[PDB]
């Protein structure tokens, strides 16, 4: 029963577990922060990032001029940015048997794990979860892919020379393992090992466990799953959002009666709120149009965008601004929001309510037929020709570094007068514009959260309170910025666990009551014998068939207990017809002789001790008369 | 030393899970040993075998497999193992650790016989767990292990064991055993038979791939290939669809059959199911397998053909591309009645041009029997160009081929597809319009045979004739029409001689001997084209010698280093031009051999000495000269280590008694040495170069834009546009990291662009097709102006230019606001 933990980042996990004989390795998150520590990629070269200062060690030994590029106080490595994979070597993967995929945040390191290890297992996933992650599997490759660059870094991976770098370049794990994006092959075969799953499918792995989803209404088709038997049920929840959202929302009935409620994906920033906060949001947007001029907003094809949609949609409205364009640029733009209008009966139950009249569950079609939200697949074409200053643009990858977003972050970002618009978590806010300090370009870091915080987290806890509780250190320990307040953190009565990267836990619990069939011959052909009141006993003997880890019992020792007593024996052998039977006494035993069969028997306290001559059917029937004055087990 | 530090600092720190998971972790993430001490590594593996938390062991005996890999040890790891196995059998973890290494072990290097198959395998068999502990990978084991070309009893048994996985385990060693050959017995058929209601996924899968190795062993049961085919075709109507993949697969590695029951598949049922269920995955799969059966089968041909005709909706181009490609490899005597309506509508589609260029492929090789389809087939394809004129030479090509097909088809057609009006006098038609000169090269490819059609043309017929004849040749073919009734190689090698032997002259006379050569050979390299590359190779030569000749003649070898004329120097560019060439040499030219390599070098450091001479003429910075003079000694240095032989064979040179004082050149001061060095480059001898038999020079022609095009491309201002940049490549080794693209902006600024090997393609042993977009912005400009694009060949650190340059109209506008 053992958790091996393989991600450290806190929401984007990697759990494997072995259960009875199952290898169920629970979210494959592809920690992009690395992609943090790089020079971005631009489609077309700017003399900004073509010229800058290469960093120099003070040593000058090595030749790392041409291998890391310093700019305004802050040093980047000039290649292709890496990815930090989880640890393929702890244990071996081909080994893991089946993957459970939560949510499409946590799909992006599929390909790596399914095609470079030997994995021949199966994946499952809701199928919302693997065509939203299938379009940004799309967009990452072809991001990465667009302008190539070669991987010519290779000796800052060093150890002497990463603990001489500078900051935040020793802010960096495992600089080994990174390797480089995946390719249009593992595309495909990632998504052919897949499976679809629904939400709390009953369904079975190996004859031996069942794993089911749960609606966790974190986005379009996130599950919360448990791996369980008939007596036994560890739970893992993964992104929840229980406050008022868009998706189906979170089932509280199926994680009670449960012993491991493993608390991975929180929220990034606790001390957030929401609804004021994309207040704040249309605020600051209405203040840059008002000005004049467009407003930048990186975010994934994906998720919270689509509520940003609605309640700007809504604010237009409100503002009087129908002039000011929306455009959204992306290459996986139309099949996005085409799978955004599509999957809508996993929505709320008022949204599916909607679905019931024939209307469009997300309102973005009211945008489009208002002529109001402009998707195009790229730059390369009709944004040319239909480009309106001001605007609204909503970019490609929020990390900073790859997509259309470097080529508008470039450019645009030369006045005050314009700002740009940072929304979504997991990606540093000031981090993220370091390599474009100095910098005149407006910015509000303005994130929109949907996961639950520690106070609904130990609303949660006390709700559907488990056995055990697994999670990450960052929810133990006080958050590094915050470290001086004590109240938003995990909040539980049973000793909480803490696992690092890479790391191995014992659950403590034992597996100890496991299950059993019977065909009904036998059923039948047992007997009820009840001696002590409220609690029955019955002897059963059977053989066991073995088929497909659900043992059967089929037809093909019971013992004594219960001291005898001496009086009632002798009575009871004068009453069948033995005669001339003689007693005599011990200190704690009996001593009783019959001259038939020279036959002596001694009783003592929870001992009997018969000795005969030379016979059988005496010898059989002082079996069966001693075997029923007592009780069988 | 670095293993036996690692092993003191995890024995010093001897955390439980912290340092040893972490330390392992980092011993694995950060090198590999390479050594044989790593061997002496597995004894501090053995160190730390005696401990608890088994995870960790775990781990540690992952490494040593990992370290075994490396084939680093041998049969000492071996015997470790097996006495890890026999002593430590310790629950699931380190049962899986000793199995990894055992595996790891047994396929590292050797696998041979006494104790390193046979002793392991057995200990394999005889430590089989009670729960799945060991079962599976044991039996991949006890495969991987082949004992002896008689052991398959062990693995029979285990076909009806608990565990589907352990089932799977035993199936991928029953796997391994065939592919090792060991003669497969007759039983397997029946346990096999019987495994096909498993009840459960991932076996049936394999469960088909064992009926069929079972089957195509030897097809003797009472019939046995017939039964297990059936037995497959009942397969493909499984509801899962990867069983379904590996079933029409799997039959599709069959090649024998009855043909009966070959024709029983489709009526009265497995490819009238087997088709229409799932993504490309099985419907490519039936459809290979039905290519198969149809070129093993000689009949049953009409029966695939139109179980192809029907699929020409299924909405996916993979799926259109190989069902183009699956009835052109079965189109060998067969014609097509009624259904050669869809495939010649099927080409009408927006852009297609895989689809569009595998259709001309299938109509250029099909068979057909009737007029009426010819005549749709050719208004069609006729209103394919009228709606793209783009595809004109592959048009060309597959009407010849379908003109030299079959000709008897389109006789009758001759009077009604062209204007041959009885009385009325026939107008002379459009001979630069390229769709009459496609129903010419129809006509003209289908009468080479036919001896009734010469008599049906008209005047203007044959005249066409002759300019078709005498223009595309390799179109239309010569016929019996009455009104259309090495030197090179010997004198290459005579002026190579002549250039060879003739170099005791004055030097006014060696340089215009030189320049007549270079004049001729350039002149037969243009002349020539088997011969080309040989001549221009040998061209760069003697240039590289001409401008040596031309230097060491110079003004500024006449007065002394303060009386220099900086304008006036001729001799200083030339060695970065023979530097350059020298890069020519070594990275355009493609079949080249460790003579021209070492003859180009020594040509190389002489440049280098050239430059030497030149900047220590120039400069009087003592401590640069020196430095510039211990930069060559060692450069020097570097061509007679890595060059260590050839010597001999390359006699007098200027490297040879370069060397002979060597030692001197060590201890003396700067000005010696280059006084030296000019002293030896005026008597350094000229080299013979034996030129290779087979050498092809690298070039680039960019086929699209061609730039004549007096069309902006408009954009807005700050934003991109992609042009398409189609080129062909002839003769380049390695396009992927050495061809790149540049972008000349008519401001300055220069764009390299790397390409994608997925865009690289292979149109043959020879020639590549670059096809990329190329990605341009600016910030406005007030009139469409010209920028530069060509191709760059690049090398380890520099990039030559080899291609010819074109040139696009760009218009960058601001907003209309």
């Amino acid at each position: 029963m053992k958790l091996y933990c393989l991600s450290g980042h806190p929401t984007l996990p990697c759990n494997v577990l072995k259960f009875k004989s199952t290898t169920i390795m629970l979210d494959c998150g592809l920690d992009m922060t690395s992609t943090l520590n790089f020079l971005p990629l631009p489609l077309v070269q700017s003399p900004r990032l073509s010229n800058l200062p290469g960093w120099s060690l003070k040593d000058g030994n090595a030749f790392l001029d041409k291998e890391l590029k310093e700019c305004s106080g802050h040093v980047f490595v000039d290649s292709v940015p890496e990815f930090c994979l989880p640890e393929t070597e702890l244990i071996d993967l081909s080994t893991v048997d089946v993957i459970l995929i939560s949510n499409y945040h946590c799909m992006m390191a599929l390909p790596y794990i399914t095609e470079h290890t030997g994995f021949t297992g199966t994946v499952y996933a809701t199928e919302p979860t693997v065509q939203i992650g299938r379009l940004l599997m799309e967009e990452l490759v072809n991001f990465i892919e667009r302008v190539p660059k070669a991987q010519s870094a290779s000796l800052w991976k060093n150890k002497d020379i990463q603990r001489l770098l500078p900051s935040p370049l020793k802010d960096a794990v495992e600089v080994s393992t990174w390797r480089r994006c995946y390719t249009m092959q593992e595309v495909n075969s990632a998504l052919s090992k897949i499976q679809l799953v629904g939400y709390s499918q009953k369904i079975e792995l190996f004859g031996a466990v069942q794993v089911t989803p749960l609606s966790s209404g974190y986005a379009l088709g996130s599950s919360n799953w448990i791996i369980q038997s008939h007596y036994e049920k560890v739970s893992y929840v993964s992104g929840s959002s229980l406050l008022t959202t868009h998706p189906q929302p979170m089932d509280q009935a199926s994680l009670k009666n449960s012993d491991v409620l493993v608390l991975t994906g929180l929220t990034q920033i606790p001390t957030a709120n929401p609804d004021g906060m994309v207040g704040e949001f249309c605020s600051n947007l209405a203040l840059t149009v008002r000005n004049g001029g467009n407003v930048l907003v990186p975010c994934y094809p994906s998720g919270v965008i689509y509520d940003l949609l609605e309640c700007l949609y809504q604010y237009i409205d409100s503002a009087g601004l129908s002039s000011v364009p929306l455009y959204f640029i992306s290459p996986v733009a139309n099949s996005s929001l085409e799978f955004s209008q599509i999957f809508a009966e996993w929505l709320c139950h008022n949204k599916q309510s909607k679905v019931y009249l024939p209307e469009p569950p997300f309102p973005h079609a009211e945008l489009i037929q208002t002529n109001k939200l402009k998707h195009y697949p790229s730059i390369h074409g009709d944004f040319s020709n239909d480009f309106r200053q001001p605007c609204v643009v909503f970019t490609g990858h929020p990390s900073l570094r790859f997509g259309d977003v470097v080529h508008f972050m470039e450019l645009w970002g030369k006045s005050s007068l314009n700002t740009v618009i940072f929304t979504e978590p997991d990606f540093s806010y000031l981090e993220a514009l370091a390599p474009y300090q100095p910098l005149a370009m407006k910015c509000i870091y303005c994130p929109i959260d949907t996961r639950l915080n520690f106070i609904q987290v130990s609303k949660l806890l006390k709700e559907v309170q488990p056995l055990h509780v697994v999670c990450p250190e960052q929810y133990t320990q006080p958050p590094p910025a915050q470290s001086h307040r004590m109240d938003l953190m995990i909040d539980c009565q049973p000793p909480a666990m803490s696992y690092r990267r890479a790391e191995v836990l014992a659950l403590p619990f034992k597996r100890r009551y496991e299950k059993i069939e019977i065909m009904p011959e036998l059923a039948d052909s047992l007997v009820p014998m009840e001696i002590k009141p409220g609690i029955s006993l019955a002897t059963v003997s059977a053989v066991l068939h073995t088929k497909d880890n659900k043992h059967l019992l089929q037809p093909p020792k019971p013992l004594l207990s219960g001291s005898i007593p001496v009086e009632q024996f002798v009575q009871t052998l004068e009453k069948h017809g033995f005669s001339d039977i003689k007693v005599e006494d011990t200190a704690k035993g009996h001593i009783v002789l019959l001259q038939e069969a020279e036959t002596l028997i001694q009783i003592e306290e929870d001992s009997t001790h018969i000795i005969c001559d030379n016979d059988e059917m005496l010898r059989v029937r002082l079996r069966d008369l001693v075997l029923k004055f007592l009780q069988k087990f | 030393p670095s293993k036996s530090a690692a092993l003191h600092i995890d024995l010093c720190k001897a955390t439980s899970p912290a340092d040893a998971l972490q330390y392992l972790l980092q011993f694995a993430r950060k090198p590999v040993e390479a050594e044989s001490v790593e061997g002496v590594v597995r004894i501090l593996l053995e160190h730390y075998y005696k401990e608890n938390d088994p995870s960790v062991r775990l781990k540690i005996a992952s490494l040593l497999g990992l370290l075994s890999k490396t084939a680093g040890f041998s049969p000492d790891c071996i015997m470790d193992d097996a006495i890890n196995i026999l002593q430590n059998e310790k629950s699931h973890q380190v049962l899986a650790q000793l199995l990894d290494t055992l595996l790891a072990i047994g396929t590292k290097l050797p696998e041979n016989q006494a104790i390193q198959m046979r002793l392991v395998d057995v200990a394999c068999k005889h430590l089989t767990d009670t729960s799945h502990g060991v079962r599976n990978k044991c039996l991949q084991l006890l495969g991987n292990l082949g004992s002896l070309e008689k052991v398959q009893k062990i693995i029979g048994d285990y076909f009806s064991d608990q565990d589907p996985r352990v089932r799977t385990a035993a199936i991928k060693a029953m796997l391994q055993l065939h592919e090792r050959g060991l003669k497969l017995h007759q039983t397997i058929y029946n346990q096999a038979c019987k495994l096909l209601s498993d009840d459960y996924e991932q076996v049936r899968s394999a469960a088909v791939q064992l009926i069929w190795v079972v089957s195509q062993l030897y097809p003797e049961s009472i019939r046995l290939v017939d039964d297990a085919f059936g037995k497959i075709c009942h397969m493909v109507s499984d509801g899962s669809w990867v069983v379904r993949v590996q079933a029409a697969k799997l039959l599709g590695s069959m090649e024998q059959v009855s043909s009966h029951f070959l024709e029983q598949t489709l009526d009265k049922g497995a490819f009238v199911h087997g088709l229409e269920d799932e993504m490309y995955e099985v419907r490519i799969a039936a459809v290979e397998a039905l290519c198969m059966l149809a070129q093993s089968s000689p009949s049953f041909a009409e029966k695939c053909l139109d179980f192809l005709v029907d699929m020409f909706n299924d909405e996916i181009e993979e799926v259109r591309l190989q069902s183009i490609h699956t009835m052109r490899k079965i189109s060998n005597n067969i014609t097509l009645r009624e259904d050669q309506l869809d495939t010649v509508l099927a080409v009408l589609e927006d852009s297609s041009r895989d689809i569009r260029e595998a259709l001309h492929e299938l109509l250029c090789c099909t068979n057909v029997s009737t007029k009426e389809g010819i005549h749709l087939a050719l208004v069609e394809l006729l209103k394919n160009l009228t709606k793209y004129p783009t595809d004109r030479d592959s048009i060309w090509k597959c009407l010849k081929f379908l003109g030299s097909r079959h000709p008897t088809l389109v006789l009758p057609l001759v009077p009604e597809l062209l204007s041959t009006h009885p009385f009325f006098d026939t107008a002379e038609p459009d001979m630069d319009d390229p769709a009459y000169i496609a129903v010419l090269v129809l006509i003209f490819n289908a009468a080479k045979t036919c001896p009734t059609m010469p008599a049906l043309f008209s005047d203007h017929t044959f005249r066409h004739y002759a300019y078709l004849r005498d223009s595309l040749s390799h179109l239309v073919p010569a016929l019996r029409l009455p009104g259309r009734k090495d030197p090179s190689q010997q004198f290459l090698q005579q002026s190579l001689e002549r250039v060879y032997s003739l170099q005791h002259l004055d030097p006014q006379g060696a340089q215009e001997l030189l320049e007549f050569t270079i004049r001729d050979l350039q002149r037969l390299g243009e002349l020539q084209s088997e011969l080309a590359g040989v001549a221009d190779f040998s061209a760069t030569y003697l240039r590289c010698q001409l401008l040596l000749i031309k230097a060491l003649q110079e003004k500024l070898w006449n007065v002394a280093a303060p009386l220099y004329l900086k304008q006036s120097d001729l001799a200083s560019a030339a060695a970065k031009q023979i530097m350059e060439e020298t890069y020519k040499m070594e990275f355009m030219y493609s079949g080249v051999e460790n003579k021209q390599v070492v003859i180009i070098h020594h040509m190389r450091l002489q440049a280098k000495a050239l430059q030497l001479i030149v900047t220590a003429r120039t400069t009087r910075g003592l401590d640069p000269l020196f430095g510039m003079c211990e930069k060559f000694l060692q450069e020097v240095d570097f061509f007679q280590r890595y060059f260590i032989a050839d010597l001999p064979h390359l006699q007098d040179s200027f490297v040879d008694k370069l060397l002979d004082l060597m030692p001197r050149l060590m201890t003396s001061k700067p000005a010696e040495v280059v006084k030296i060095l000019q002293t030896m480059l005026r008597q350094s001898a000229f080299l013979h170069l034996p030129l290779p038999e087979q050498i092809h020079k690298a070039s680039a022609t960019i086929i699209e834009p061609a730039g004549e095009s007096d069309n902006p491309l408009r954009f807005t201002s700050g934003l991109v546009v992609a042009l398409d940049v189609d080129a062909t490549l002839e003769h380049v080794q390695d396009p992927q990291n050495t061809v790149k693209v540049q972008v000349l902006y008519p401001d300055g600024q220069a764009q390299m662009i790397h390409p994608k090997p997925a865009d690289f393609r292979n149109p043959g042993p020879g020639r590549h097709r670059l096809i990329t977009q190329v990605y341009l912005s600016h910030t406005a400009w007030t009139e469409a102006c010209q920028v530069e694009v060509r191709l760059l060949l690049a090398y380890n650190e520099g990039t030559i230019p080899f291609s010819k340059p074109v040139k696009v109209y760009i218009m960058p506008k601001p907003a209309r606001r």
